[PDB]
RNA sequence: CGGUCCGGCCGGGAACUCAAAGGAGACUGCCAGUGAUAAACUGGAGGAAGGUGGGGAUGACGUCAAGUCAUCAUGGCCCUUACGACCAGGGCUACACACGUGCUACAAUGGCGCAUACAAAGAGAAGCGACCUCGCGAGAGCAAGCGGACCUCAUAAAGUGCGUCGUAGUCCGGAUUGGAGUCUGCAACUCGACUCCAUGAAGUCGGAAUCGCUAGUAAUCGUGGAUCAGAAUGCCACGGUG
C-alpha cells in the first residue's frame, strides 16, 4: 500500500525540521519562497560539494543556514574563499544579512540523502544499479547501521518494461516512531529515464 | 469552611459549595427553577440529596459555564457529590451504587475525512 | 512601570527553557516576576489533498501550534533591564516588548 | 454480534413515575433526539387516557400493553434454496418492546389533530383489542400457527 | 503552469502597485463621496482608460513553484502538493501531521 | 443588476455615438461593447453587437433603453 | 364578505383573508389593517359595513387582481417584441433567469416526455 | 474579605473555573467461576477510567501494465513567421433526455408572532470592524477597539413560556416569473450573491430496487473555517439535544 514519509511522521518525535524560523500568516509565505530560493542556489552550486542537509533559521531581521556536509573543505575553501561569495550571494536572496555556518558529516554512508546521491551519480555513471544497491547497504551495515533499505524505481539498465527493486538487510521498524529512520530521496536522470532512489537506515531506537 | 467538590460532563463544568442549614440553590445568582425550564434536569440535580439526606439540612452555592441543559445539569450532580464526600467521606458507598461519582467520559467524536459525519457515511453506489 | 515580554513559538520545549532564562535573570539581578502566565495556543489546522489527481477522500491533515507565554516584570531596576537586553535567546522565539 | 457476545444498555428510569418500561417507550416515541418533546406527547396522552377510562395512569398503560403483547414470531431462514418461516418463542424484554412500537407505530397511522391524542386513541383501541396495533400481533399470530410445522 | 501564464501575473502585480494603490483607488473613493460632484465627474470613465491588468481583483493566487492556478493555500504560497512535499522534508516551521 | 449611482458605457462606444449623431447615421456600427446601457441618445441608431463570431445588428428602440446591448446578440446556436 | 377584484374572502382571521386577493401578500395585509384601524386576529363576523368599505378604499391605492394580471402580462410581451434575451426566453418556454437547463427546469418546461 | 454607579467593576485574593508545561494512573494487578492446574473468557471489588477505557495518527510482501506526462519532473515523438505569443468578445453555465450524489419539502413531534435559558471550535491590518445615525430591508455614512484568553465577526439554533392556526394543497411547501433595489468589481446581458413588494409550480411521504449507522453513534439543531474582490445546499471542522 501507500507509506507514510517516515522523517515527517517522525517530526517532533526523534526526527528535527530543517525550517527552525517563526513567522506570522504576513511573512511566512515570503520566507517559504526565500528558504525555496536560498536551498535552490546552494544545492546547485555545491552538487560535487556533497550536501546533505540545509538548515534555516531566521534569528529577527537576519538569516543562518546550516550547510551539513560531508565535503566541508570544498565548502570553505582557501581561508573563507568560497563561504564569502556564497554568503554574499544568500543575502542578495533573502535580503536580510547572511551567516553561513558549516557542519560536518562524519561517517557519510549513514545518511539517507548522500547515499541515495550517490547511487544517483553512480546510475548516471552507467554502472549496475545492483552493485550501487549492494555497496551501499554493505558500507552502511559495517559501519554500525542497525538496518538498512534501498529502492530504485523504473527502467533500470535502460530496460523496457519498468521495475522496482529492493535490498535490505537488518533490521528496519518503519512503525515504531521511537526508532531513528534517515528517510531521504534522489532521481538519476538517465539517458533512458528517471531512476528515483529511495534510502531508509535505521540507526537505533530512542 | 466551604466543602468544594468540582463536577464536569460534556463541556460543561460546575464548581459545587455546601454549608449547612436550609434548603437552597444558587445556580450563576438565579434560582434552580429561573436556570433550568426542564423538570428532567431539574430531578438529577436533586438526586444526590435522596440517598443522602436533605430537606432543610445543608445549602449550595453552584456556578456553571459550558455546554448545554443536560450538560451543565449532570456536571452539578457530579459536583454535589464530590462536595458531599470531602464533608463525610463514608458516603462514598451510597454514591458509587447510584453512580454519581463517575465521571462520564463520553464526549462528541470528531468528524472525520471522506465522512458526511462523525461515522455517517456518504451514500454508496454500485452503478 | 512594568515591562510586559510575551514570547511566541512553534516548539514548546523551546519556549518555556527561554523563558526560564528570562524569569531567572530578572529574579536573580533583583526585580518582581509575575508569571510564567501560559496563554492558550493557536493550533492553525490545514486539510489538504494527498492524491496529486482525483481521490477526494484521502488527505493530510497537518496543524501548526502557536504557543503563548506572558512574562511580567515589576521592577524596571537598571540591573534587570541591562541584563535582559544582552540575553542570547532561541532564535525560533518571537519577543514583544510592551513598555 | 458474531463473535461479540453484549449485553443491554440499562436505561435511566421515566422522570415523573420512576419506570424503566415508560423510559422504553418515550425513546420509542421520540424523533430527531427531541426527548423533552416526545415525554411531553406521551404526559399528555397518559393524562388523557387514565381521565377518559378510570384513573390508574400506570395500569391503564398495562391493560392496552396485555393485548399488543406477542407469543410466538417466525424467523426468516434459507435452507435449501427455499426461504422457510421458523415460529419462534418470543423472549419477555422483547415481547413488551414489540408491543410499545406497534402503539407508537399506528398512532403515527392514524388521523386524528395531535400525536398526544392519535396515541390516547390508540391506547384506547388497544385497552378494548379493536385497532391497528392489536392486528399487528393478529397478522404475528396467523403467520406462526400456519408454519406450525416447522418448528 | 505555462512560462507565458507565469509570465501574465508579473505583469498583473507591476501593474497593480503602479495604477490601483495610488492613483485609481482615489478615483473609485471619488466616485463614492456624496457630498462632491453627483454629476460632473468623468472618473467612473477615465478608470476605463487605465489598464485592465492593473485590477487587483484580475490577479490570480499560484503556487509559488509550481504555477498551480488550483489549491492554493495563502500561508504558505503554495499548491497542497508542494505544501506536502516541504511539510514532509520538515522545510514548513511547526508544521506537523496532527491527530485528536 | 447595479448601483445606482452611474450607469455604465464604454468610452469608445460613447465617443462612436457623439460621432454618429453630429455627422448624422452612417453603417451599422461595429462594437464588442456587449456591456455598455443603452442611453435615450442611441434611439434611432444601428449598433451591430458581436456575439462571439459575427456583429449583430441592432436597430436602437425607445423601450431599449436601460437594457444592455447584449441581450439583442444571442451568444448560442439552439436548434 | 366582498373585496375589491370580485372574490369572496372566507370567514378566517382578517390578515390570512385579505392575502385572497392576487396583489396583496404578508406585507400588503399586515400594512391595509394598519391603516384603516382594525384588528389583524379578528374574523369576518362582527366585521360590519362601516369596516369591510374602509379597507376597499385602502386596497384600491395598489394594483390588485385583473389590473394587475395585465400588467405582469404587458411587461412579459413587452421582453418578447423587443428581441432580448429575457425574451426570447419567455417566447421558449425555459429558465430566463439563468438557471441550468442540462437537469432540473422541470417548472418552466413542464412535465417530461420520452 | 473592604467599597459600591450593583457591572469582577476596583483594592485585593491565589481558593476555585480555566489556560499549558511536567508528572502519577490500569498491568487481567487482586478475588471468584469456567477452562487441559495453560492461554483466555465471564462476573465482581477498588477506581475518574477495566479488560487494545473512548477517538485519531500509523496501511506489511504484494494485487488491479488501477489513477495522475494538465501540479511538478522526465526518455521518446510532434509544432517551431506555429500546436508558440498578445488582445477584445464569446464558451466552459447550451438542453429532447438518462443516471449518480445532495439540499428543501410534503406539515400539528409542525407553521407563525412575541418573550427567553444553555455552547464549542475557529478567523482577523490591502483585515475583523463595535457604538451612533439613516433606510421596512440588503446596506450606507460617520467612526472606537484590536495583529488579539483584552477588541471584533456574533443575536447560537433546537429547547422552554404564552397566544394563534385546527387536518384544509392549508397561516404547509417554497419553485417559477413580474416590478424595484443593494454590494463587490474596469465591468454583474450571456452568467454573482443578497434584499424589498407581488406571484404561490410540483409535492398529502415515493414502484421494482437500494444505502448509512452498534453510543455520546444514528437522528436532528445551530456555529466556524479553507479557497475567495465577489460567489457554498459542496467540502473540512465544532458543539447542543439525544
Ligand atoms: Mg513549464
Ligand atoms: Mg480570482
Ligand atoms: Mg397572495
Ligand atoms: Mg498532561
Ligand atoms: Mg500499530
Ligand atoms: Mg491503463
Ligand atoms: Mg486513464
Ligand atoms: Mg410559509
Ligand atoms: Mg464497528
Amino acid at each position: 500500500g501507500q507509506k507514510v514519509h517516515p522523517n515527517g511522521i517522525r517530526l517532533g518525535i526523534v526526527k528535527p525540521w530543517n525550517s527552525t524560523w517563526f513567522a506570522n500568516t504576513k511573512e511566512f509565505a515570503d520566507n517559504l519562497d526565500s528558504d525555496f530560493k536560498v536551498r535552490q542556489y546552494l544545492t546547485k552550486e555545491l552538487a560535487k560539494a556533497s550536501v546533505s542537509r540545509i538548515v534555516i533559521e531566521r534569528p529577527a531581521k537576519s538569516i543562518r543556514v546550516t550547510i551539513h556536509t560531508a565535503r566541508p573543505g570544498i565548502v570553505i575553501g582557501k581561508k573563507g574563499e568560497d563561504v564569502e561569495k556564497l554568503r554574499k550571494v544568500v543575502a542578495d536572496i533573502a535580503g536580510v544579512p547572511a551567516q553561513i555556518n558549516i557542519a560536518e558529516v562524519r561517517k557519510p554512508e549513514l545518511d539517507a540523502k548522500l547515499v541515495a546521491d550517490s547511487i544517483t551519480s553512480q546510475l548516471e555513471r552507467r554502472v549496475m544499479f545492483r552493485r550501487a544497491m549492494k555497496r551501499a547497504v554493505q558500507n552502511a551495515m559495517r559501519l554500525g547501521a542497525k538496518g538498512i533499505k534501498v529502492e530504485v524505481s523504473g527502467r533500470l539498465g535502460g530496460a523496457e518494461i519498468a521495475r522496482t527493486e529492493w535490498y535490505r538487510e537488518g533490521r528496519v521498524p518503519l512503525h515504531t516512531l521511537r526508532a531513528d529512520i534517515d528517510y531521504n530521496t534522489s532521481e538519476a536522470h538517465t539517458t533512458y529515464g528517471v531512476i528515483g532512489v529511495k534510502v531508509w537506515i535505521f540507526k537505533g531506537e530512542i | 469552611n466551604q466543602y468544594y467538590g468540582t463536577g464536569r460532563r460534556k463541556s460543561s463544568a460546575a464548581r459545587v459549595f455546601i454549608k449547612p442549614g436550609n434548603g437552597k440553590i444558587v445556580i450563576n445568582q438565579r434560582s434552580l427553577e429561573q436556570y433550568f425550564g426542564r423538570e428532567t434536569a431539574r430531578m438529577v440535580v436533586r438526586q444526590p440529596l435522596e440517598l443522602v439526606d436533605m430537606v432543610e439540612k445543608l445549602d449550595l452555592y453552584i456556578t456553571v459555564k459550558g455546554g448545554g441543559i443536560s450538560g451543565q445539569a449532570g456536571a452539578i450532580r457530579h459536583g454535589i457529590t464530590r462536595a458531599l464526600m470531602e464533608y463525610d467521606e463514608s458516603l462514598r458507598s451510597e454514591l458509587r451504587k447510584a453512580g454519581f461519582v463517575t465521571r462520564d467520559a463520553r464526549q462528541v467524536e470528531r468528524k472525520k475525512v471522506g465522512l458526511r459525519k462523525a461515522r455517517r457515511r456518504p451514500q454508496f453506489s454500485k452503478r | 512601570q512594568r515591562i510586559r515580554i510575551r514570547l511566541k513559538a512553534f516548539d514548546h520545549r523551546l519556549i518555556d527553557q527561554a523563558t526560564a532564562e528570562i524569569v531567572e535573570t530578572a529574579k536573580r539581578t533583583g526585580a518582581q516576576v509575575r508569571g510564567p502566565i501560559p496563554l492558550p495556543t493557536r493550533k492553525e489546522r490545514f486539510t489538504v489533498l494527498i492524491s496529486p489527481h482525483v481521490n477526494k477522500d484521502a488527505r493530510d491533515q497537518y496543524e501548526i501550534r502557536t504557543h503563548l507565554r506572558l512574562v511580567d516584570i515589576v521592577e524596571p531596576t537598571e540591573k534587570t533591564v541591562d541584563a535582559l537586553m544582552r540575553l542570547d535567546l532561541a532564535a525560533g522565539v518571537d519577543v514583544q516588548i510592551s513598555l | 454480534p458474531r463473535r461479540r457476545v453484549i449485553g443491554q444498555r440499562k436505561i435511566l428510569p421515566d422522570p415523573k413515575f420512576g419506570s424503566e418500561l415508560l423510559a422504553k417507550f418515550v425513546n420509542i416515541l421520540m424523533v430527531d433526539g427531541k426527548k423533552s418533546t416526545a415525554e411531553s406527547i406521551v404526559y399528555s396522552a397518559l393524562e388523557t387516557l387514565a381521565q377518559r377510562s378510570g384513573k390508574s395512569e400506570l395500569e391503564a398503560f398495562e391493560v392496552a400493553l396485555e393485548n399488543v403483547r406477542p407469543t410466538v414470531e417466525v424467523k426468516s431462514r434459507r435452507v435449501g434454496g427455499s426461504t422457510y418461516q421458523v415460529p419462534v418463542e418470543v423472549r419477555p424484554v422483547r415481547r413488551n418492546a414489540l408491543a410499545m412500537r406497534w402503539i407508537v407505530e399506528a398512532a403515527r397511522k392514524r388521523g386524528d389533530k395531535s400525536m398526544a391524542l392519535r396515541l390516547a386513541n390508540e391506547l384506547s383501541d388497544a385497552a378494548e383489542n379493536k385497532g391497528t396495533a392489536v392486528k399487528k400481533r393478529e397478522d404475528v399470530h396467523r403467520m406462526a400457527e400456519a408454519n406450525k410445522a416447522f418448528a | 503552469a505555462k512560462q507565458s501564464m507565469k509570465a501574465r501575473e508579473v505583469k498583473r502585480v507591476a501593474l497593480a502597485d503602479k495604477y490601483f494603490a495610488k492613483r485609481a483607488e482615489l478615483k473609485a473613493i471619488i466616485s463614492d463621496v456624496n457630498a462632491s460632484d453627483e454629476d460632473r465627474w468623468n472618473a467612473v470613465l477615465k478608470l476605463q482608460t487605465l489598464p485592465r491588468d492593473s485590477s487587483p481583483s484580475r490577479q490570480r493566487n499560484r503556487c509559488r513553484q509550481t504555477g498551480r492556478p488550483h489549491g492554493f493555500l495563502r500561508k504558505f504560497g503554495l499548491s497542497r502538493i508542494k505544501v506536502r512535499e516541504a511539510a514532509m522534508r520538515g522545510e514548513i516551521p511547526g508544521l506537523k501531521k496532527a491527530s485528536w | 443588476r447595479s448601483l445606482k449611482k452611474g450607469p455604465f458605457i464604454d468610452l469608445h462606444l460613447l465617443k462612436k455615438v457623439e460621432k454618429a449623431v453630429e455627422s448624422g447615421d452612417k453603417k451599422p456600427l461595429r462594437t464588442w461593447s456587449r456591456r455598455s446601457t443603452i442611453f435615450p441618445n442611441m434611439i434611432g441608431l444601428t449598433i451591430a453587437v458581436h456575439n462571439g463570431r459575427q456583429h449583430v445588428p441592432v436597430f436602437v428602440t425607445d423601450e431599449m433603453v436601460g437594457h444592455k446591448l447584449g441581450e439583442f446578440a444571442p451568444t448560442r446556436t439552439y436548434r | 364578505a366582498r373585496i375589491a377584484g370580485i372574490n369572496i374572502p372566507d370567514h378566517k382571521h382578517a390578515v390570512i383573508a385579505l392575502t385572497s386577493i392576487y396583489g396583496v401578500g404578508k406585507t400588503r395585509s399586515k400594512a391595509i389593517l394598519a391603516a384603516a384601524g382594525i384588528a389583524e386576529d379578528v374574523k369576518i363576523s362582527e366585521l360590519s359595513e362601516g369596516q369591510i368599505d374602509t379597507l376597499r378604499d385602502e386596497v384600491a391605492k395598489f394594483v390588485v387582481e385583473g389590473d394587475l394580471r395585465r400588467e405582469i402580462s404587458m411587461s412579459i410581451k413587452r421582453l418578447m417584441d423587443l428581441g432580448c434575451y429575457r425574451g426570447l426566453r419567455h417566447r421558449r418556454g425555459l429558465p430566463v433567469r439563468g438557471q441550468r437547463t442540462k437537469t432540473n427546469a422541470r417548472t418552466r418546461k413542464g412535465p417530461r416526455k420520452p
